[PDB]
């Protein structure tokens, strides 16, 4: 069966000379009287691995920027900076010093979280240069056994996701959806990070030294797209030859529009009913504003995916209705209590709340810092696995309120008598010094005033010892967090009011933004009374 | 980058555009981050030509680069800073080089006691106390009450580490932020601060003076208070660097303390 | 509290708080010598086998902190069992599943309980008994004891 | 089963005695030719021969033989 | 360093060694096992064909000793 | 110095020159900063003789100290 088919799929099935040599050396290694050695059995596996590897089957490629523009225009709604990078990835591929895709300039690694559908973009690139697209997963994988394979002196060598990847695709130049590359450690037998270096570099991808593949593979015209999940955990041999492709987030209205347009067909294709499922815009916002807040929309894929699975569950019992009016009744029936309470209940007017915009590595967030500025001996008491940046924010804001005290009837001395029991619920924030020092400043000013907070406002900005709110970076994620919270008032520093003109205006339509630069400008903005 | 990045002769940059990129996008002492900036320039221009060869050499200046890159993300020519009513221009050296570690100093009332915030050496705080002691000799002439070490507390924040140099390069930087914080008066623009105070209150020669003049002109800062013994070492320096650097040749801390304190009213 | 403990079928335990002065008393100390140990409230999971016992607090009226700060933020973390899930500590550095523990308190003087811990409790004022009550319960249990 | 698995495996190690060990020693021959074109100190030539005594292992393609082939690289 | 190489007709194979915790990472290992690996520098010197290339060494100010055996 | 720097019969250095170098450049009591100063002086003079064997003996004295060297520390 395979002994005759694999004998003849070596030399007529087109295959590169780096790979035709090992195909012929396993034609000679096998066919030896039905050789029963364990290396011959794993070579019986390996020759099947090394013949359906797709070669002499490239599909036509385009080296113009103009066709590069419109196919990705068909792929996505908008690539405000990604279109720049693919358009130079093809317009200068015809212009650099090699003219072919042989790893001179960095590949289109999709660095960042997996938060977009990584499948359909690869589908449209397989539509673009007429190629084929394949999905893999280097999740669970931190070894050359499962990057590449095991040694060729016994039986048990399974390859890794590379030859699985370029087994289960069908062109020379494939879209290989390399998933979960970020979890990588060099655990045993040296460095399996150097194995993805061998995927990556120009020199060791045509000289692809593999444990499963003794003679080098060529990853020569193999297109490499890569989807890792975290950026700090990627290896340096993987950090070789990187160009950045950004990952954005979306507002409530933007997640609503994309949940209507660009993500609902994928989930109703997975359930198998295009158009039978109706989720109204009221129901779409009911799912989105009560279930999802963060930036990624592959995270938003699951919320409609469970809806599609329950629609399939109701459909298999009988299609009694062509359309089912999903009103406000049946949505609390599914999943019981929704994951988010509806808005302005975390923005209740509270003395101890901190309704502002903090920063997490997953994205911009809102976090309530529990301030208890009780009258004690002025002692600074902090709990919550709190880092030194929390103190560096806290005493800065405290000393600002030392420098700004008597405007609100506060007594002449507080830091000697008011015991600060401030509790960040999280450990610490990597945003520089403060996360939003004016958020905790509004919390502490509410605590010192003993007065409740305000409505529809979540503030962001760090604190200076000079009473200034210095301009902060990444204001987009804070604005997305407040829009996702239903909060439409966000103050920003003045160069962040220039970042308003830096930021695209499709995000910024649903919000209103005030002009602040000093810390005392925002303290009026989270208090129900003016005193 | 014309040679390597496919933008062979298809883009004219002005050096005005390049200095806009430097001054507002990457203020590195070296140029590897600026080589990233220049590669990004070459790429961002490089997407324009194959869309239709409207120009065989696209003139790019400060007018059309905000289409391509954007606004001043950093203040260009950091001579002009925040009005230093309680602070000063940072001027510090790092392993990555020139840093404007603008010292945060809160001169709040209290007992006259210290409170330090950041990676702050206690020798750096004793340098601050020596500057205080200098101003303890310099209260009324500097427009200050005679009593502050009993009644005006200290809160201080040097960006991250006080000085990557062991010893205060930024001792007078801290001190000028302290003096402006005490006076509530503007420390004047372009004047960045390198050096430290003696217990007789002297800006003694610092070591690594070339690096802080680098730190000055990398920011586009052109006004420097410096020791006169570093004026001896300034003529050693290659003067292509020292162009665009007005340097004040002190030995005393009082000389800078009568210099940036001109808007006492 | 003993009647409450048996009702919720949780291992009842006895832990007092009088004499805590330092935050790092409630926390652990750093891994600086052989045989170093975690924090006090992580140690509250060493006498119990499960993360839901009944441990009865005592004597927050004896609290004062000669250190900077109070441990009363850590007992305020005790006042909300999910703030215990981010417990600062030194030897072990563990965000724990301290949420399941049942909480119950004692302090024989309500006024010298600190203002950080003078809210959200109800005054369970338990004095002694009479002559005749003690006379009855002596031959009821105590002389039978 | 260990006897017959080892019997097929020594058919493999017999080819590695015959063909695969010759290819490993041909890698060592190419790098030894690079030894005689640049020119080792003869103690370094002696150490190439010494870890060629750690190599030249016809009995099995050892991971020690792989790492000594990396050594002679 | 490449200009120095071009000057003296030398080669220029630079090689970083940053963040290395082992002496066994800058140095080699023992051939008595697998998981045994050379220095980065030994692999770097494997590339060249001459004994005077410009061999560039990178940022020893940002090194540290973490494992048994000082890397420097 | 002038032997081990390979600088033979090429420079004159007075003890006044050495006096100004030591008195103004390095105040190490032992001979460890002095050897650095002295090798640096021979270093300068060695470069100067490399662009020419003009004089039978290069004149270095206390007067021309900041000519063959930077600032007196």
């Amino acid at each position: 069966s395979d002994l005759e088919a694999l004998r003849k799929k070596i030399e007529e099935v087109g295959m590169p000379e780096a790979v035709k040599t090992k195909a012929l050396k396993e034609l000679d290694r096998l066919e030896r009287m039905q050789q029963g050695s364990p290396e011959a059995t794993v070579a019986r596996t390996y020759l099947d691995w090394l013949t359906e590897v797709p070669w002499s089957k490239a599909d036509p490629e385009v080296l113009d920027i103009n066709h590069t523009r419109q196919v990705l225009d068909e792929d996505h709604y908008g690539l405000k900076d990604v279109k720049e990078r693919i358009l130079e990835y093809l317009a200068v591929r015809q212009l650099t010093q090699g003219l072919d895709v042989r790893n001179k300039a960095p590949i289109l690694v999709l660095v960042g979280p997996p938060g977009v559908g990584k499948t359909s973009l690869g589908r449209s690139i397989a539509r673009s240069m007429n190629r084929k697209f394949h999905r893999i997963s280097l999740g669970g994988v931190r070894d050359e056994a499962e990057i590449r394979g095991h040694r060729r002196t016994y039986i048990g060598a399974m390859p890794g996701k590379l030859i699985h990847a370029m087994k289960q695709v069908g062109v020379i130049n494939p879209v290989i959806l390399l998933d979960e590359i970020d979890k990588m450690s060099s655990d045993w037998r040296g460095d399996p990070a150097s194995a993805m270096l061998e995927v990556l570099d120009p020199e060791q991808n045509n000289t692809f030294t593999d444990h499963y593949l003794d003679v080098p593979y060529d990853l020569s015209k193999v297109f490499f797209i890569t989807t890792a999940n975290t950026l700090q955990t990627i290896p340096r041999p993987l950090l070789d030859r990187m160009e950045v492709i950004e990952i954005p987030g979306y507002t409530n209205m933007e997640k609503q529009a994309i949940a209507r347009q660009y993500l609902w067909p994928k989930q109703v294709r997975e359930s198998g009913m295009e158009g039978r499922i109706e989720v109204t815009d009221a129901a779409i916002l009911r799912v989105i504003s009560e279930y999802t807040r963060e930036a990624g929309v592959r995270g938003l894929e699951r919320e409609l995916g469970k809806i599609a699975r329950k629609g399939a569950k109701f459909w298999l019992e009988g299609a009694w209705e062509g359309l089912r009016t999903i009103d406000a009744s049946d949505i609390p029936t599914y999943l019981g209590i929704p994951r988010y309470r509806p808005d302005k209940a975390e923005t209740e007017p509270q003395v101890g709340t901190a309704q502002g915009l903090a920063w997490t590595p997953v994205g911009g967030t809102l976090l309530t810092i529990k301030v208890a500025a009780v009258p004690g001996s002025g002692k600074l008491s902090l709990t919550g696995q709190l880092g030194e940046v929390m103190k560096e924010s806290a005493q800065a804001a405290l000393t600002y309120l030392r420098a700004h005290t008597q405007d609100y009837g506060l007594p002449e001395d507080f830091y000697n008598k008011v015991d600060l029991h401030v509790h960040v619920p999280d450990g610490a924030t990597p945003k520089d010094g403060p996360s939003a020092g004016i958020t905790m400043a509004t919390a502490i000013a509410s605590a010192l005033s003993r007065r409740p907070a305000r409505m529809d406002i979540a503030m962001t900005g760090e604190v200076s010892l000079r009473g200034k709110v210095m301009p902060i970076g990444g204001v987009k994620e804070k604005l997305l967090a407040a829009h996702q919270a239903g909060i439409h008032k966000i103050v920003l520093p003045k160069d962040n009011e220039a970042q308003l003109e830096e930021l695209p205006k499709e995000v910024l339509e649903g919000l209103e933004i005030k002009l602040v630069e000093d810390v005392g400008e925002v303290l009026e903005y989270l208090l129900l009374p003016e005193p | 980058q014309v040679r390597e990045s496919g933008m062979e002769g298809r883009i004219e940059v002005t050096d005005a555009a390049i200095l806009r990129v430097i001054s507002e996008y990457t203020r590195e002492a070296g140029v590897r981050g600026l080589e990233r900036e220049l590669g990004k320039i070459a790429r961002k221009g490089a997407k324009f030509w194959l869309e239709g060869a409207w120009e065989g050499l696209r003139t790019i200046d400060a007018s059309d680069i905000p289409t391509y890159l954007g606004i001043p993300r950093y203040r260009p020519d950091k001579a002009e800073t925040e009005p230093q009513v309680g602070t000063a221009q940072g001027l510090a050296w790092t392993p990555v080089g020139g840093t404007l570690l603008t010292i945060e100093v809160a001169a709040v009332p209290g007992s006259g006691k210290l409170s330090l915030t950041g990676q702050l050496g206690e020798v750096m705080k004793e340098s601050a106390q020596a500057a205080l002691t200098y101003l303890r000799a310099h209260t009324q002439d500097y427009g200050l009450p005679e009593d502050f070490y009993n009644k005006v507390d200290l809160h201080v924040h040097v960006p991250d580490g006080a000085t990557p140099k062991d010893g205060p390069s930024a001792g007078i930087t801290m001190a000028t932020a302290i003096a402006s914080a005490l006076s509530r008066r503007p420390a004047r623009m372009d004047i960045a601060m390198t050096g430290e105070v003696s217990l007789r209150g002297k800006v003694m020669p610092i070591g690594g003076v070339k690096e802080k003049l680098l730190a000055a002109h990398q920011a586009g800062i052109h006004k420097i208070v410096l020791p006169k013994d570093n004026e001896a070492q300034l003529e050693e320096l290659p003067k292509e660097v020292l162009e665009g650097l007005e340097i004040k040749l002190v030995e005393d801390v009082g000389e800078v303390l009568e210099y940036l304190l001109l808007p006492e009213p | 509290g003993r009647s409450i403990a048996r009702s919720m079928n949780r291992k009842f335990h006895r832990i007092s708080l009088g004499g805590v002065r330092d935050e790092a008393e409630i926390r652990g100390h750093r891994r600086t010598y052989i045989g170093a140990m975690p924090g006090k409230l992580i140690h509250a999971m060493k006498q119990v086998g499960v993360i839901n016992p009944v441990i009865l607090l005592d004597e927050i009226d004896k609290m004062s902190s000669d250190w900077r700060g109070d441990p009363a933020s850590a007992m305020l973390e005790v006042l909300d069992p999910e703030q215990n899930n981010t417990f600062t500590d030194h030897y072990l550095d563990v965000p724990y599943d301290l949420s399941k523990v049942f909480f119950i308190t004692t302090a024989n003087t309500l006024q010298t309980i600190p203002r950080p811990l003078l809210d959200r409790m109800e005054v369970i004022e338990i004095p002694g008994y009479t002559n005749m009550e003690k006379q009855a319960i002596a031959r009821q249990y105590l002389w039978p004891k | 089963t260990n006897q017959r698995e080892s019997y097929l495996r020594e058919q493999m190690k017999a080819i590695q005695k015959e063909l695969g060990g010759e290819d490993g020693l041909s890698d060592l021959e190419a790098l030894r030719k690079k030894i005689e074109e640049v020119g080792m100190p003869e103690a370094v030539k002696t150490k190439a021969l010494k870890e060629l005594d750690r190599l030249e292992r016809m009995q099995q393609g050892s991971p020690e033989a792989t790492v000594a082939r990396t050594y002679l690289d």
